[PDB]
RNA sequence: CCUACGGGCAGGCGCCGAGGGUAGGGCCCGUGACUGGGGCGAAGUCGUAACAAGGUAGCUGUACCGGAAGGUGCGGCUGGAUC
RNA sequence: AUGUGGACCCGCCCCUUGGGGUGUGUCCAAAGGGCUUUGCCCGCUUCCGGAUGGGCCCGCGUCCCAUCAGCUAGUUGGUGGGGUAAUGGCCCACCAAGGCGACGACGGGUAGCCGGUCUGAGAGGAUGGCCGGCCACAGGGGCACUGAGACACGGGCCCCACUCCUACGGGAGGCAGCAGUUAGGAAUCUUCCGCAAUGGGCGCAAGCCUGACGGAGCGACGCCGCUUGGAGGAAGAAGCCCUUCGGGGUGUAAACUCCUGAACCCGGGACGAAACCCCCGACGAGGGGACUGACGGUACCGGGGUAAUAGCGCCGGCCAACUCCGUGCCAGCAGCCGCGGUAAUACGGAGGGCGCGAGCGUUACCCGGAUUCACUGGGCGUAAAGGGCGUGUAGGCGGCCUGGGGCGUCCCAUGUGAAAGACCACGGCUCAACCGUGGGGGAGCGUGGGAUACGCUCAGGCUAGACGGUGGGAGAGGGUGGUGGAAUUCCCGGAGUAGCGGUGAAAUGCGCAGAUACCGGGAGGAACGCCGAUGGCGAAGGCAGCCACCUGGUCCACCCGUGACGCUGAGGCGCGAAAGCGUGGGGAGCAAACCGGAUUAGAUACCCGGGUAGUCCACGCCCUAAACGAUGCGCGCUAGGUCUCUGGGUCUCCUGGGGGCCGAAGCUAACGCGUUAAGCGCGCCGCCUGGGGAGUACGGCCGCAAGGCUGAAACUCAAAGGAAUUGACGGGGGCCCGCACAAGCGGUGGAGC
């Protein structure tokens, strides 16, 4: 736009859109489940994807993935949120955090343990 | 109406020399002929002269081009690879001698309009002057 | 009540006054019987509108009609193929 | 009472907002205490000056929503008061009718501001946590008292809410001081030591008070520094992993050999502290003297001395790092692309490898990349994007010459830009982190001086822009009235007879109340064939028989006039195809809806037959569009060629205005554009900022209604797009083949086998 036009009006700064109210940014919330089911994925996968319904501190009620080979996850559990969609689960935009309250850490895994939040184990350790 | 008589005189040059015309006219203005005393100084055209265009003032502006080139287009390097207009009407641009800025690090005028008179950014800065950025040309 | 008789103090009235009440206006959230559509979700149902002249060229403003896509009127566009 | 002085009224000088001075008149001072006691020490009074700290006022700057557009009645100004330290509608009486607003008032939202901080090449963006500066607050709301200073966190009063006491009458309380507890939360410390230092209050001093402060405690929370060893050490142990069974890997890595010696033990042991005070001198300068350490038995120095912690993430691509097993669209991974369906470098484990290392990853948030809001630095023919077109307000922008002013602009000098932080030196802790000193920058604003090119401004001039005059032109530009012929329908008459109509084929339908076809007459409605164009006119929408009247634009020639009078244009105002609406006419033909006939699996359609609104006129609405050149307006500049409409000339050819085609330079993603730009430039306007949700919801405005203008969010996708390429396909085209069909002769399908 001419020069005079940028004066009159000026640019216009872009707003970011939050993809997490985890309510405020902050960077966990502490929730309780509801309800522990399975959903199928869609687009082109096919599983069975672990999930919890969880009641928050802030206020909302949200889907939450279970991250791990396996879990511990039952209808009063108390858990902790992180924030991080799924993408294959439409409305799923966080993950528990395994190792916090009562999601227990994933059992076996050697790995990756510190997510999975598993302790060292100590055997040839 | 012609509203930056400056850029007109500017654009009339670009416009010649891509077609490597040998002149132009540009109606006359004394500012006019001071920007083309430099321009002819500093080797970028052959010189200018005043002249009647039915019988009102022009500056004829005898362009000065490369020599012929070898292969395919032996069309001649350009001596104004480049000229443009810096302040205009629309949002005029002054600079103190300090933000006078080094064109194409010096290979390049920049041409200038101060109080002491049009100036080339070397001219002004030896000078201690600045004002309004007219153009730049390299 | 005190007084050096000048006045002072108590006390009383009044204006303003946080806040309260009543009637009328506005605004912001909640919660909601009942109701309208929308997104998203491998393999459900009806047709086949569109893309090749898509088998009635298409698109379009508008107006009516119709399970549905749609069809028709009028006017426009080519962003229509065939000579 | 004294009055050095000061205060007030009046006057007079100087000065200029209430600043100095001066003359009558009036009015105003004081406090004592201590002595190593006649001369000192602490005080007291009035006045002037300084220093510090403040109050008030002003210019400029300081976030989002215009889906907040009008706001104001102490409001705006005035005269006179009150109140203050002081100005002021700060308050009050009276008077006037004012003040503010698209340069965004009013309203709503959100927020303490700043020095700085983070980011970024910069411009910019984000931010205001530590430290310093200002504000504001002290459970919520008001208020005043005291005082130099408060409307006063640990003062007072009242009202409200909550907690505690209560003999039910009444009271008490205020950690956003230091700790600390509890609640909330993903999450944030000790009810520690000390006044030794620095600072603060009172005190002549000694001292007293000081949760200011100096320290210590706790949290890898951050930054910096350091350790988990160093040198030897095999063609190379074992174990584990590959393997083409030969070999390869982990790997000098280990074991082992020397060497050093974090931790830990022994010893010494701080700097921070010289003043206050006392003595000499004089209670001054100077000199002498004594006390004083929380941190801390710490830092640091010296002697001895043990091989003494390693983890986390990653290895499909972006990206540094590959193999075996397990698994089989499962379990799972997943930042995006995407992995997984029996050979998965992508899942899980192993070996191996890469990267960082007392850390490594995760999530969240800011800037970056993002030239993806583009000032630097973007776009709008087809990708998102030119307003449907005009008229024109505010605003923005403005041809050539001369002179004046010097507002912008530029220059010099000067004040200011505190400290911290930032940059550079040199220093202090063994280094660094941290810190001391010094230097250097630094936008912005004030004052004084100067320049005058360009911008502005004032005055003068010009004629190239613009407008005008004279004469000549082409045109479906518009409005009103009139008028013409062809055709369709209907009505009347003649003649005429069995069908007409309609389709792929039909039927419905019309026809013996005589239709169709044919001639003659009449009525009405609507539209103008050839000319007609690849044409013309209009700003767009849009305009087409002929005539007249009224009227808008525009082109050429003369170069006669005015003298920059110009361009663009938010908003406003007007125009604005069709359909639609209102009132009233009109209605031939056509024809949504609708009534029928076909077709079809069905056919709410395509085809046929009917047919109302409507299509027509007037007046008033509506205001949309593929309102398209999908291309804002104006101006200048940059080869040509060719065809066309319309002027002028010396009429072969030249020169204007307009409509096309091909094409220089050039531009374009390409297609294409190309003196009728989408090229090169200037001015001004409108618009865009991934797709879907959605031109939806909400709000406002408009409308009789239909609806129109303005126009979101949640949620959700990793695309949605444009142009072009190769194919493939077509109930597209052209050319052509084959026992492909046609032309033939014999078969199969029937029967038995
Ligand atoms: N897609 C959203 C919108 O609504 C509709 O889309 C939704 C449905 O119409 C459509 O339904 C389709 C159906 O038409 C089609 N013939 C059969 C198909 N199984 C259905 O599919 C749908 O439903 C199935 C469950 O039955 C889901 O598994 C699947 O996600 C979804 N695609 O799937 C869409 C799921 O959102 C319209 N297609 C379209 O107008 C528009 O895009
Ligand atoms: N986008 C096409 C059109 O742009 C038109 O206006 C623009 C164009 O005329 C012209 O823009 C030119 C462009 O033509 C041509 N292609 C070259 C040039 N790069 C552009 O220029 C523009 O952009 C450059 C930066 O790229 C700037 O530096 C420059 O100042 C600016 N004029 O100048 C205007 C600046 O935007 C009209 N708005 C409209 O027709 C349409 O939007
Ligand atoms: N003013 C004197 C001292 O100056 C210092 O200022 C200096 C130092 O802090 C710092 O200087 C040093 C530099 O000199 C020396 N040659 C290298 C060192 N990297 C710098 O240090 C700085 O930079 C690095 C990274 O930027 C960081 O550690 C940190 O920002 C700072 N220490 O930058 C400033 C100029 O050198 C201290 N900041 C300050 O506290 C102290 O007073
Ligand atoms: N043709 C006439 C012109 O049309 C315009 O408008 C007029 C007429 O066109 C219009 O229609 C007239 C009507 O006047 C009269 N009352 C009825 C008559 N049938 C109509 O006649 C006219 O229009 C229709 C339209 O197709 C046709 O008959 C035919 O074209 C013409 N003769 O009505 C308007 C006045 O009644 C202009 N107003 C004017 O120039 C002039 O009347
Ligand atoms: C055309 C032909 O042979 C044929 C045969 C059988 C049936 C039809 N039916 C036709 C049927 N009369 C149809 N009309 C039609 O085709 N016309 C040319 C008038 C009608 C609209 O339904 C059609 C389009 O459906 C049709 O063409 C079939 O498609 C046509
Ligand atoms: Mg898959
Ligand atoms: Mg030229
Ligand atoms: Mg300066
Ligand atoms: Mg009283
Ligand atoms: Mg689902
Ligand atoms: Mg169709
Ligand atoms: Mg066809
Ligand atoms: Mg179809
Ligand atoms: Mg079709
Ligand atoms: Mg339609
Ligand atoms: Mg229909
Ligand atoms: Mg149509
Ligand atoms: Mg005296
Ligand atoms: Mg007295
Ligand atoms: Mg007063
Ligand atoms: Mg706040
Ligand atoms: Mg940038
Ligand atoms: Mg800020
Ligand atoms: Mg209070
Ligand atoms: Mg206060
Ligand atoms: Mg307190
Ligand atoms: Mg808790
Ligand atoms: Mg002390
Ligand atoms: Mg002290
Ligand atoms: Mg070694
Ligand atoms: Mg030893
Ligand atoms: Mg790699
Ligand atoms: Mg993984
Ligand atoms: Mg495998
Ligand atoms: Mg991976
Ligand atoms: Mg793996
Ligand atoms: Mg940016
Ligand atoms: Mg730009
Ligand atoms: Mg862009
Ligand atoms: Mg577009
Ligand atoms: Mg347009
Ligand atoms: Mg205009
Ligand atoms: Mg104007
Ligand atoms: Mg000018
Ligand atoms: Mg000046
Ligand atoms: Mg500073
Ligand atoms: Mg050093
Ligand atoms: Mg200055
Ligand atoms: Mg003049
Ligand atoms: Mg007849
Ligand atoms: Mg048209
Ligand atoms: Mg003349
Ligand atoms: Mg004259
Ligand atoms: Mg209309
Ligand atoms: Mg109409
Ligand atoms: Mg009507
Ligand atoms: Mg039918
Ligand atoms: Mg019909
Ligand atoms: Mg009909
Ligand atoms: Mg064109
Ligand atoms: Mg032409
Ligand atoms: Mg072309
Ligand atoms: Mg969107
Ligand atoms: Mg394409
Ligand atoms: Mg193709
Ligand atoms: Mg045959
Ligand atoms: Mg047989």
């Amino acid at each position: 736009p001419t020069i005079n036009q940028l004066v009159r009006k000026g640019r216009e700064k872009v707003r970011k859109k939050s993809k997490v109210p985890a309510l405020k940014g902050a960077p966990f919330r502490r929730g309780v489940c509801t309800v522990v089911r399975t959903v199928t994925p869609k687009k082109p996968n096919s599983a069975l994807r672990k999930v919890a319904k969880v009641r928050l501190t802030s206020g909302y009620e949200v889907t939450a993935y279970i991250p791990g080979e396996g879990h511990n996850l039952q209808e009063h559990s108390v858990v902790l949120i992180r924030g991080g969609r799924v993408k294959d689960l439409p409305g799923v935009r966080y993950h528990i955090v395994r190792g916090v309250y009562d999601a227990a850490g994933v059992k076996d895994r050697k790995k990756s343990r510190s997510k999975y939040g598993t302790k060292k184990p100590k055997e040839a350790a | 109406m012609l509203t930056d008589p400056i850029a007109d005189m500017l654009t009339r040059i670009r416009n010649a020399t891509r077609v490597y015309k040998e002149s132009t006219d540009v109606p006359a203005s004394r500012f006019k002929e001071e920007i083309l005393r430099i321009l002819a100084r500093e080797g970028f055209i052959k010189g200018y002269e005043r002249v009647d265009v039915d019988g009102k003032p022009y500056l004829r502006v005898y362009l000065k081009y490369g020599p012929r080139r070898q292969g395919p287009d032996p069309r001649p390097e350009q001596v104004i690879h480049h000229i443009r207009r810096i302040s205009k009407p629309g949002r005029r641009v002054y600079v103190g001698v300090k933000e006078i800025p080094r064109v194409r690090r010096g290979l390049g005028i920049a041409i200038l309009s101060t109080s002491k008179g049009v100036l080339t950014d070397r001219e002004a800065r030896k000078l201690g002057v600045g004002g309004e950025l007219i153009c730049e040309v390299w």
